[PDB]
């Protein structure tokens, strides 16, 4: 049950960070929702019903989601 | 009150149904529906208080959501009632769901946006205002980021499954309620939202119309699966943490239990519905 690794990268041009908290995920300094499941894998609120390996792949979906957009606070 | 497939809507139920959800929208009451949607998907985690997903009550809770969308209609409409979306039937971007006069098509490929129909932003009639990003138009990939809406084999072996749902009575569980919501197995609920794409992939899918008739038709399939099934019904039936037990009350309401909303013939009945 311990959490995640933190990260952080550029991704398509846009800085994503996860860190553990019970685990935060910013998209260009905005938090973005996200949320663990049972089975380990992670959603976030821009794809919450597409369970993705990891919060890193949560945090990529979303800037592939917004395709540039800011996100807007939560 | 009918529940119709919405390949049947005549022209005219057609253009009653888009007006009805348009003056809702116009007066504010549409968007606060978006809004106790988006709070209910952030707060209902697996391994704690868990109200309208990932749990037993993610079907009675949707059932009481549409009950009261469909009343919101009705108040401004009598004649509507909300139809539901057979996609293991309609399952093509040509299906008429998606004609101009009814939903609108997929979103152009350059921003998602949706170009046509009476949800268009371009129509200035569907602001997006409860959202995530600074996006406020309509969007949708349909068949975008995954390529196939289930079968009817698919929805078939869902119902056959026996026991509504099972400890955990999370997205973990083995069960009928798990498998048609579809954190397991091969997915209902869940990939139907992610193939439309847009907005309705996301904590504020009733944004879209289509919510209500993916849901309604999720609805049905509950419905089904209890004729298939007489013998079987809701659990938990008591003393389950953070999950809503067959008698006890769900938020938001509060006064409404799983028990109340078993039969839905108490507040509406389908133009057909398979017996046991
Ligand atoms: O549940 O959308
Ligand atoms: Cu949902
Ligand atoms: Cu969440
Ligand atoms: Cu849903
Ligand atoms: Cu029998």
């Amino acid at each position: 049950p311990a959490a995640p690794e933190s990260f952080d990268e550029v991704y398509k041009g846009r800085r994503i960070q996860g860190r553990p908290a019970g685990y935060e995920v910013f998209v260009d300094g905005v938090q973005l929702h996200v949320m663990r499941n049972a089975d380990g894998s992670w959603i976030s609120v821009v794809s919450h019903y597409d369970p993705v390996p990891t919060p890193r792949a949560a945090a990529r979906a979303a800037v592939d989601e917004l395709q540039g957009a800011p996100l807007l606070p939560f | 009150t009918v529940r119709k497939n919405q390949a049947t809507l005549t022209a005219d139920e057609k253009r009653r149904f888009v007006a009805a959800v348009l003056e809702l929208k116009r007066s504010g009451r549409y968007d606060e529906f978006v809004r106790t949607h988006n709070e209910f998907i952030m707060s209902d985690t697996d391994s704690g208080e868990r109200t309208g997903h990932r749990s037993p009550s993610f079907l009675p809770w949707h059932r009481r959501f549409l009950l009261d969308f469909e009343q919101a209609l009705q108040s401004v409409d009598s004649s509507v009632t909300l139809p539901y979306w057979d996609w293991s039937a309609d399952r093509t971007v040509r299906a008429s769901l998606w004609a101009p006069d009814f939903l609108g098509g997929t979103g152009r490929s350059t921003d998602g946006r949706v170009m046509d129909g009476p949800f268009a932003a371009s129509t200035g009639n569907w602001p997006i205002n409860v959202r995530v990003d600074s996006r406020t138009y309509l969007r949708r990939s349909l068949g975008g980021s995954v390529a196939e809406l289930p079968t009817r084999a698919e929805v078939e072996s869902v119902l056959a499954i026996s026991a509504y749902d099972l400890p955990p009575y999370n997205s973990a569980s083995e069960g009928f309620r798990n498998h048609l919501e579809g954190w397991r197995g091969v997915n209902l609920h869940n990939r139907v939202h992610v193939w439309v794409g847009g907005q309705m992939a996301t904590g504020v899918s009733p944004n879209d119309p289509v919510f209500w008739l993916h849901h309604a038709y999720v609805d049905k399939l509950w419905a089904e699966w209890q004729r298939r099934h007489p013998d079987s019904a809701y659990v938990p039936t008591g003393g389950t943490p953070d999950v809503v037990d067959l008698n006890e009350t769900m938020k938001p309401w509060n006064t409404v239990r799983p028990a109340d909303l078993l039969d839905h013939t108490a507040y509406y009945t389908f133009d057909a519905l398979e017996h046991h």
